[PDB]
């Protein structure tokens, strides 16, 4: 897991966690935490729904404002 | 970093893990001389008889006894690695129990 | 890439100094006084490979202490293919 | 914003596709448009491994492009040959 | 260690180019025609392939940096590679007669066969996207080549082109679907993509990333494999190109893919969107060749059709998941080989004819009634009379179908053999009872060829009697995944 | 040797400028935190607060793709 | 049994949970240990390493116990489980519970493997009940070489004994039968009492359950004690047609082992009492209150000692006692590993009038309030009857004897960590609950699973030669060379104990 | 520069001081961030550090303040660069802080 | 901006190479160079251009203007900015990129197009296939010169042309790998075509082979293309294999050792060096040429790659 | 602004594949090509900005050039300051994965290449070489010399 700049990349500690919980794993249902939270760290999805959430709500209420 | 640790590894009795050539090709059997020695041989006749078309027997021969230089050491090479690791057969811990 | 800014500008303020260039020839000076020749392909197509095997070489020269002696031995089995497709096409013919 | 830079290769790569669609006459923009979309991959991988922070997509870059580059190569030849002198 | 097998043909073919190029640029040899002395030596090259493969199997797993960074060898690699390798022998052992005819001065077109042996070795053996896609283009690119060989005919040029864009296309929109498979994925390697992917069940669990690449992987194998959903100009390059070359690409390339496909496939990707899509191509691929087989004439361009046809019963083993099914497949793949090899070495027995149609090729009771009967015996392999090794092969497919359940896929199977077995004795028909069409008389081969009918014809109809080793072998394939 | 010294050197001063950004960084989160509940009123928005984690461990919030470039 | 799915229509995905090594087939395994007993490599059963005592040696081969975990058989008829030592004691009961049967006594940690525990000195609390050593009644041990021999207690009881009491260094047990009691219901109480009454009251727990366990926690006053009663079979209501709703009251179902994360839904809901011992927790507040217990140590936390007074409350405002089957409520120690070290004094029949009850429990309450470095974590003091012949038939006859086990936890995970175990082994070795210096002449057996006259480093020559004058295990110290003369199941913790 | 207000090249500067000095709070507060990246979790061991460097600094700009602000005025006009004066930071070295 | 302090400077220096060079080449000849316009010729360039300015159209053909009339331009724009990453002395680069030499690869590979385009537009067959096989020249000399690159990057830490001029602080790599800046400079030469190298630069073969309409400014702009790609390529074997803008060391006490003042002296050397090999040798046909690219100066460059990587390989010196 | 002005790339890209004139083609492929680099310039990928100069238009419009003109068709950051100390430039962090822990997709490019030679050889030698430069071929005694006509 190298990166643009090395440095270890940013998602195989994500990975290496993803990896470690992927060992003798029952299922990867039971481990599909750390594959989500491995696949965040990739695409950082998880934060872009909050933040268009938030800018919504914002946004619902400046647009409500303006709308008057 | 490298680590001959191997799948399916050690099935028969380990001489000496990880060989280091010249020792894994000084510990060729009179069978592996003979397997490194009759490749060579299928390999230099089929490279004189291919070439004697067009003429090139010589050269021709001579290929393929590069040809069959390089494959029947690497073969020889295999069979004495997997035997002084333990991947083959390897009767020859006497070699060790002895020294 | 902070620095491609200066070239970003080099391009255009290069393109201007052309063009003054251009111009100053087009003011003054008033009313009074072979089917196909392949080898080109060839040799067209065998220095992008080698301009290939160059980009290749860039990384390996610049990180060649990290790679201490296997980075290099690697290369050099690179290069010992690129070493016999070069002869290959030098004893087919190409060069020429 | 990887979506951007992304969609945009998705959407180059389309044209791409497309071409290789319309174009099965003319084969000089069936070569334009597979290096096309081997670039709208290959731009694919850099902008991936930028976003990602990973460095496996820029080596699959670089490999793509010296191997799409010698595919150019022998596909110019072989289109040469085909307009047999 | 590791890579020593395909280390050696790589090396046996440097050796063999820099013997052809320096011995066929030699005005002390006369610039003589080293094909066919390239050959015999190329057939070894293989051959000592082979050994070596195989005595290394144990040994192939040697260490952790190959199989995980690079490429990962295990037991259905090393039966399936040493198949190859034989299957790629064989083709060679027809072809050397072509050689011998043709004025051959291409020492280099043996060494692409064998460049294309190390690529297929290193396709079966790959377990990352970027080294299934590099050992793909290097297989398929050196059959790019072959394809163009009779540059003075354009009808094999012009073939090598519509074969070329559809090689790109097909290794592109592959290398698109990886791109998108690694953006999900964060890695390369099967093994690692497997982790991410098992069950990921696209309706059970979200992947819109991933499927976007899977998508793209699946079709450009199918082109690859001449799949009727992408059957494309594929037919086309079979029937343009001389026979023998056309036998190479029929055989060889078609293996590794359906090896490489189970792989890449079945261990990596866990979603019910891969085997549905086989089970619509199979279907079509039976279709398509039985209505081809009647409505194709020309005697090679039937071959590629039956063989589409073939192709088709092959996939079924994949569309149904029981491993039995998987393991089916692989007996299908062996005796579609086998017959393949046995159909083109018959067609290359009338090498003396020129282009002709089946009523041309009929007449061969009266002379070399022993070919007619061969010949015979190859359709009906294809046919799926109860004999031959092919129906058994067919009815553990079947079998195994109606075990998986695939009642109607199973039934389409059972049609399009009886749509083939009317045009096959209309074809025996053709060859003994009626239009004989001139009492054309033909011509001798070389004795390699006559072998290649020899051990599969009586292999063919010996199979009834000792069937057991082949479906023993092929299910520890199938498991090893 | 020198690129040694000059790495040495900015290692060492690694702690002073990593501590300002830590202080200048979570005094940016506490002002984005209580912007979060102020914007969200904390009756319908986000009954948590920051809960970025999303599992045992912080990261960086989130960015572009390569701003130093 | 069978396993957590395979993706992959085949082997190529894994699920084993606890020893994630990987174990090979029990033919291999036992080609492995061939190939150890012609290449004299020490090999062990994989090791949680929740026990002090290293029964499991990284250094040595590591044997894979999953598949011993999966295959489990029940006859209830014989009323024996006959099961691989690799099962965890937890699945084990809960099979026997599944037959319709229950064990009379249970094992400190789920975690840990039920043949791992019946090596380390297997017990449960009970002057009357029956120790889990004596509760097996067949055991089969893996020959040096190649197979292994089934056994039975009837059919060589010192063996039998010797082996178990050899922490396995003697023999590793391939399969374990265990003889299953008829099921009965367990009620749990959680309570916390001031320690001089818990120890005058202890007499009184004793008559009225004859079983008692007490934890000691330092700096506060009262000290969690919880206990366990056996209701009578159809006790108030009698059984009838409906089988859950008549026998409610009898039998209910319960949690067990519930909180197998330490992290638990801070929602009240139902009762909503909160505790720290049936549920991790019932309120937002208390796991806040208990997050600050574990960062601070009782002596500099105030809050522990009302939040214990609190929990007890917070007991008697929930419902008054929990009913549930003997396999469903047990005593279950944390899945956090905190070093335990301390010997346990044996109540002899003998020693009974020499000593009471009531000055034994005294006495050891006394040594560890005395303690000169105090030991965060709660101290468990426990009761196991003797290994009697009539238990599980026996040719040996062994007198009826009562045990009583005190083992000093303290915290191994801290700042600077290791300085704290350093101090608390010395502590072990020369304070008042001090294994060699006063407790020689009294002889109390070390807890097997526990470390033995700790450090290690500090002093091995009680392993080697006081623990053979405390107790007659040199008859066992000659079986270990004799039951395997390579020695490749050997441990080194069982090396110092038995040469 | 002025005040000890711990710029660019006031910090690369005495960063061989910060090397000899205030080596114990550096390593304790990459320990943390070695631990755990979190910022706020080792807060504490960042003030620590920065209060023994810019203690440090303040030393080092009380005794031999021009030689320090003429090496600064270096660090400042080559950009942290070393090399490019020696003298410099002979002259501020050998003064006082070795 | 600055653009100009690089561009202005750089317009008198190949304004005043085309002096240089007839200048030098004359006194090799035994004879004074241009001696009458100026006070030493200093002004015949100028004439030189004030001339050309001056001459009216052969034929107008403003028509024709997208073509080939920003041909020219693209040329000459391109050799004008691989002088940007060419740093003068420390710190006098324009913009110092830690890619810089792969910069410089790259805009030879786009000098490649300047030159294919602007004999395409010439519609001269003969001129064409002449713009062909010199594009063809430039592109087989410029595998020789990347791995050359190659060696002498080896040697240094980065591409970064700053650094790789700073790396030589102890000794050139003209003293090491002297055998490579021959082969550099040979290379060079034949890259550039002005050289022993320049046989679609024959004297006639030139002029009618590189475009049709000249108006001058064409003709001006190819030739102040040429000597500014020859100022730039002696900037190359100046900054790689001869120390950049170091000194010999010797700190002098007559000398203050200026930087760029050092830079300037061996790029003369170098363009010296260019006209003296353009006086004293015969031309080589472009079929010796083209043959000595790929069998002579690629085999001996491969070579050194693998001689400069290995002897630095085996004892740590990288 | 230069961030949206892939828009030039994706307006040349649309340009490449509806254009009869093979010229326009090609100059709108190297300018896909330039606006790709342009983009791999912003994501600061240097060293790939380069390389699509030099082997995409320095080499293969270049091939695709001849094939035209002859053959005509008709705020909140937190920057940590670790990992900065030593900032590995694109190609010394492509090298350090390359040539030694992936070095076998670099030595299977490497056949690839080779391939590509012995492809570009053995189809466009066009006869012009041993190919068949060998001889015309003669042989006197099976020759009639007027025997046979
Ligand atoms: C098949 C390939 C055979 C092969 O390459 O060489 C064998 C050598 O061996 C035997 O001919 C000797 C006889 C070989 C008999 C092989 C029988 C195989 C039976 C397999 C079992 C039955 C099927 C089981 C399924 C055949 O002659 P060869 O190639 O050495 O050399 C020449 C030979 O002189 C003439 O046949 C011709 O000039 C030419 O065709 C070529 O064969």
């Amino acid at each position: 897991g190298w990166g643009i700049t090395g440095n270890k990349g940013r998602c195989y500690d994500f990975w290496m966690d993803f990896s470690e919980c992927m060992s003798h794993c029952r299922e990867p249902k039971d481990c599909t935490l750390l594959r989500e939270d491995y696949l965040e760290c990739l695409h950082h999805s998880k934060e872009f729904q909050r933040r268009n959430r938030i800018y919504k709500e914002e946004q619902r209420k400046l647009r409500a404002a303006s709308r008057k | 970093n490298t680590d001959i640790t191997a799948l399916e590894k050690a099935q028969y009795p380990v001489v000496d893990r990880n060989p280091a050539f010249t020792k894994v090709v000084g510990n060729f059997s009179t069978l592996d001389y003979l397997r490194f020695s009759t490749i060579t041989g299928i390999s230099v006749t089929v490279g004189y008889l291919s070439g004697i078309k067009p003429g090139i027997k010589g050269p021709s021969m001579v290929t393929g006894g590069l040809i069959g230089l390089m494959g029947g050491f690497m073969y020889a090479y295999q069979n004495s690695a997997g035997r002084l690791m333990g991947f083959f057969p390897n009767d020859g811990e006497v070699a060790s129990y002895q020294k | 890439m902070l620095e491609f800014a200066p070239i970003f500008i080099y391009l255009v303020i290069s393109l201007l100094v052309s063009l003054i260039l251009l111009g100053v020839p087009f003011l003054f000076a008033s009313n009074s006084s072979s089917r196909f020749d392949i080898r080109f392909y060839l040799v067209s197509i065998l220095f992008l490979i080698f301009d290939l095997e160059v980009t290749f070489f860039f990384p390996w020269a610049v990180s060649l202490n990290k790679i201490d002696l296997f980075g290099f031995w690697s290369m050099m089995a690179f290069l010992f293919i690129l070493t016999i497709g070069f002869l290959y096409e030098w004893k087919r013919g190409a060069l020429d | 914003d990887l979506i951007k830079y992304f969609t945009f290769s998705m959407i180059i790569f389309i044209l791409g596709i497309w071409g290789i669609l319309l174009n099965r006459r003319n084969i000089l923009i069936m070569l334009m448009s597979i290096e096309l979309m081997l670039l709208a991959v290959n731009s694919n991988f850099l902008v991936f491994s930028v976003s990602l922070d990973d460095m496996m997509g820029q080596v699959f870059a670089l490999l793509v492009l010296t191997v799409a580059a010698a595919e150019s190569a022998i596909g110019l030849a072989i289109f040469v040959i085909t307009f047999r002198v | 260690l590791a890579v020593f097998p395909e280390i050696f043909i790589i090396n046996a073919t440097f050796i063999l180019l820099i013997h052809g190029v320096v011995f066929s640029t030699s005005k002390k040899y006369d610039y003589p025609p080293l094909a066919s002395n390239v050959g015999w030596l190329g057939l070894l090259s293989v051959l000592i392939t082979l050994l070596l493969l195989a005595a290394g199997a144990p040994l192939l797993t040697i260490a952790h940096l190959f199989w995980n960074n690079l490429f990962r060898r295990d037991n259905f690699t090393y039966f399936c590679q040493i198949f190859l390798l034989l299957s790629t022998a064989g083709t060679i052992s027809m072809c050397f007669d072509f050689f011998d005819q043709e004025r051959f001065d291409a020492f280099e077109f043996i060494v692409l066969i064998l460049l294309s042996t190390c690529g297929m070795l290193f396709m079966i053996s790959a377990y990352d996207l970027i080294a299934m896609y590099l050992a793909i283009e290097l297989q398929s690119l050196c059959f790019y080549v072959i394809a163009a060989s009779k540059r003075k005919s354009e009808f094999s040029t012009e073939a090598g082109l519509k074969y070329l864009i559809l090689g790109a296309f097909s290794s592109g929109i592959l290398l698109f679907g990886c791109s998108m498979i690694y953006g999900s994925t964060g890695a390369t390697h099967f093994d690692q993509l497997a982790k991410i992917l098992t069950g990921y069940e696209i309706t059970g669990a979200r992947s819109s990333g991933i499927f976007m690449g899977i998508l793209f992987i699946a079709v450009g194998f199918l082109f690859k494999i001449t799949a009727v959903p992408f059957h494309m100009w594929a037919p086309d390059i079979y029937e343009g190109s001389p026979t023998p070359v056309t036998a190479f690409l029929s055989i060889a390339p078609k293996i590794s893919i359906f090896a490489n496909i189970l792989r890449v496939f079945i261990y990596g990707s866990y979603g019910a969107t891969l085997q549905q899509i086989f089970f619509f191509c199979s279907i079509a691929s039976m279709i398509l060749g039985a209505l081809a087989a009647m409505a194709q004439t020309k005697v090679k361009r039937l071959l590629a059709y039956s063989s589409i046809g073939h192709v088709g019963y092959i996939c079924i083993g994949f569309s149904c998941g029981t491993i039995e099914g998987i393991q089916s497949l692989l007996i299908g793949i062996f005796i579609y080989a086998l017959m393949t090899m046995d159909a083109f070495a018959i067609v290359l027995a009338l090498r003396q004819t020129r282009v002709k149609y089946i009523a041309d090729l009929g007449a061969l009771a009266k002379t070399n009634p022993i070919l007619a009967i061969t010949f015979s015996i190859t359709m009906f392999s294809y046919a799926g009379i109860p004999p031959l090794a092919g129906f058994c092969s067919k009815f553990y497919l079947f079998f195994a179908a109606l075990g998986c359940g695939a009642y109607f896929l199973a039934l389409v199977g059972v049609v399009t053999s009886v749509i083939g077995c009317f045009y096959y004795i209309r074809l025996v028909k053709r060859m003994f009872f009626d239009t004989p069409r001139t009492w054309i008389l033909y011509e001798p081969m070389d004795r390699n060829k006559s072998l290649l009918l020899a051990m599969t014809s009586f292999f063919i109809t010996l199979f009834l009697l000792y069937p057991s080793p082949l479906f023993s072998v092929t299910h520890q394939m199938a498991l090893s995944l | 040797a020198l690129k040694e010294e000059k790495y040495a050197a900015r290692r060492t001063i690694l702690p002073i400028l990593q501590a300002e950004e830590d202080e200048r960084f979570v005094s940016e989160w506490k002002k984005y935190l209580e912007y979060e509940a102020d914007v969200m009123k904390d009756v319908p928005g986000w009954k948590v607060g920051e809960n970025v984690y999303n599992s045992g461990r912080w990261m960086p919030p989130a960015t572009g793709e390569l701003r130093p470039d | 049994e069978d396993l957590h799915t395979v993706s992959n229509w085949s082997g190529t995905h894994e699920v084993q949970t606890r020893n994630f090594n990987q174990p090979e087939n029990l033919a291999d395994l036992e080609a492995l240990v061939k190939e150890s007993h012609e290449k004299k490599l020490r090999i062990r059963p994989v090791g949680s390493g929740l026990s002090p005592n290293g029964i499991g040696l990284s250094r040595s081969g590591m044997v894979n116990l999953a598949l011993m975990d999966k295959v489990l058989e029940v006859d209830k008829e014989k009323k024996r489980v006959t099961v691989q030592a690799g099962i965890r004691v937890q699945q084990l009961v809960d099979a026997i519970k599944d037959y319709g049967l229950t064990l009379q006594n249970f094992a400190s940690i789920r975690e840990q493997q039920i043949g791992g525990i019946i090596q380390v000195g297997a017990h449960g609390t009970g002057a009357r009940l029956p120790p889990i050593d004596e509760q097996v009644i067949s055991m089969k041990l893996v020959t040096p070489a190649k197979g292994t021999i089934e056994l039975s207690r009837e059919k060589d009881p010192e063996l039998f004994h010797l082996a178990r009491c050899g922490l396995g260094g003697l023999g590793v047990v391939a399969e374990v039968t265990l003889q299953c009691v008829a099921r009965h219901e367990l009620v749990e109480h959680t309570y916390v009492s001031n320690l001089q009454e818990i120890k005058k009251n202890h007499k009184k727990l004793l008559s009225a359950n004859k079983h008692v366990k007490y934890l000691y926690i330092p700096y506060t006053d009262t000290v969690v004690v919880v206990t366990c009663n056996p209701v009578s079979k159809w006790s108030g209501p009698p059984k009838d047609k409906p089988k859950y709703t008549t026998d409610e009251a009898v039998q209910h179902v319960r949690d067990l082992y519930r909180e197998s994360i330490v992290k638990y839904r801070v929602q009240d809901s139902g009762k909503k009492s909160p505790d720290s011992s049936e549920p991790d927790i019932q309120e937002l507040s208390f796991t806040e209150l208990r997050d600050k217990l574990l960062a601070l140590d009782p002596l500099n936390d105030v809050h522990v000692a009302k939040v214990n007074q609190a929990e007890a409350e917070f007991w008697k405002k929930s419902e008054g006692y929990r009913v549930g089957w003997s396999d469903e409520i047990l005593g279950f120690d944390c899945g956090g590993q905190q070093w335990v070290s301390e010997s346990c004094f044996p109540a002899g029949t003998l020693a009974n009038p020499s000593m009471k009850d009531l000055e034994y429990i005294e006495e050891l309450k006394k040594l560890i309030e005395k303690e000169a470095i105090p030991a965060p974590a709660p101290i468990e003091q426990r009761w196991t009857a003797r290994s009697k012949s009539p238990i599980s038939p026996a040719f040996s006859t062994s007198e009826d004897d009562i045990f009583s086990w005190v083992g000093i936890i303290m915290y191994l995970p801290t700042a600077d960590p290791r300085q704290r175990k350093d101090i608390t082994d010395e502590f072990f070795h020369y304070r008042h609950l001090t294994q060699k210096q006063l407790w020689d002449q009294f002889s109390a057996y070390e807890h097997w699973a526990k470390i033995e006259i700790p450090k290690d480093k500090e002093e091995l020559e009680a392993l080697q030669a006081r623990i053979r004058k405390r107790f007659p295990v040199d008859a066992y110290n000659k079986a270990r060379r004799e039951l395997d003369p390579n020695r490749i199941l050997s441990n080194n913790m069982v090396e110092k104990l038995f040469p | 520069t002025g005040n000890p207000i711990p710029t660019s090249a006031v910090l690369t500067a005495s960063a061989k001081h910060i090397g000899m000095r205030c080596m114990p709070e550096n390593v304790a507060f990459l320990k943390c961030k070695k631990n755990d990246p979190n910022p706020e979790k080792c807060l504490d061991k960042g003030r620590d550090v920065t209060r023994c460097v810019l203690g440090l600094l303040k030393d080092l700009h009380q005794k031999c303040q021009k030689e320090m602000d003429d090496y600064v005025g270096c660090m400042y006009y080559y950009t942290n660069e070393f090399d490019l004066c020696r003298k410099e930071q002979e002259a501020f070295e050998k003064v006082c802080p070795l | 901006a600055e653009i100009l302090g690089i561009i202005l400077p750089l317009l008198l220096g190949v304004a005043f190479l085309v002096l240089a060079e007839r200048k030098v080449m004359a006194f090799v000849q035994r004879r004074k160079g241009p001696d009458v316009v100026g006070s030493f010729g200093l002004l015949q360039p100028l004439a030189d251009g004030l001339k050309l300015i001056l001459k009216e159209p052969i034929s107008p053909s403003s028509a024709n203007f997208f073509l080939f009339r920003m041909a020219p331009v693209a040329t000459f724009m391109l050799s004008l900015v691989a002088w940007a990453v060419v740093p003068f002395d420390y710190g006098m680069v324009l913009s110092d990129l830690n890619i810089g030499l792969l910069y410089l690869f790259a805009i030879s590979s786009l000098g490649v197009y300047g030159i294919i385009i602007a004999g395409w537009s010439s519609n001269s067959k003969y001129a064409f296939l002449g713009a062909l096989r010199s594009a063809a020249q430039m592109v087989s000399y410029e595998v020789s010169i990347g791995l050359i690159l190659i060696t002498v990057l080896i040697c240094v830490g980065s591409c970064n042309l700053s650094e790789i001029v700073m790396a030589q602080k102890q000794i050139w790599f003209g003293i090491p790998l002297f055998p490579v800046l021959v082969m550099f400079f040979i290379s060079c030469l034949a890259e550039t075509n002005r050289a022993p190298f320049d046989l679609p630069e024959a004297e006639a073969e030139l002029v009618a082979g590189y475009n049709v309409e000249y108006s001058s400014m064409g003709f001006a702009l190819f030739f102040l293309g040429e000597y500014a790609n020859m100022i730039l390529m002696s900037g190359l074997c100046t900054l790689f294999f001869l120390g950049g803008w170091l000194p010999i060391l010797d700190l002098p006490i007559f000398k203050k050792i200026p930087g760029s003042i050092w830079f300037s002296i061996k790029v003369l050397f170098f363009l010296f060096l260019y006209i003296w090999v353009r006086a004293a040798f015969p031309r080589y046909r472009y079929d010796q040429l083209m043959g000595l690219g790929w069998k002579v100066f690629l085999p001996l460059s491969l070579a050194w790659v693998v001689s400069v990587s290995g002897l630095l390989v085996t004892f740590q010196w990288l | 602004i230069l961030s949206v002005l892939s828009s030039l790339a994706l307006v040349s890209g649309l340009m490449v594949v509806r254009a009869k004139n093979p010229v326009h083609s090609v100059l709108f492929f190297i300018l896909v090509f330039c606006d790709t680099s342009g983009l791999l310039l912003l994501l600061g990928l240097d060293f790939f900005a380069m390389i699509f100069l030099v082997v995409y238009i320095g080499a293969i419009a270049v091939l695709f050039l001849f094939v035209v003109m002859m053959f005509h068709i008709q705020s909140l950051r937190y920057t940590v300051y670790a990992g900065k100390v030593r900032s590995w430039t694109n190609l010394e962090t492509l090298g350090n994965l390359l040539y030694t822990y992936y070095f076998v997709w670099f030595l299977v490019p490497s056949l690839i290449l080779l391939v590509a030679m012995i492809g570009a050889i053995v189809l466009t030698m066009h006869r012009t070489t041993k190919v068949k430069r060998q001889d015309v071929f003669r042989r006197n005694a099976i020759d009639f010399r007027r025997t046979i006509m």
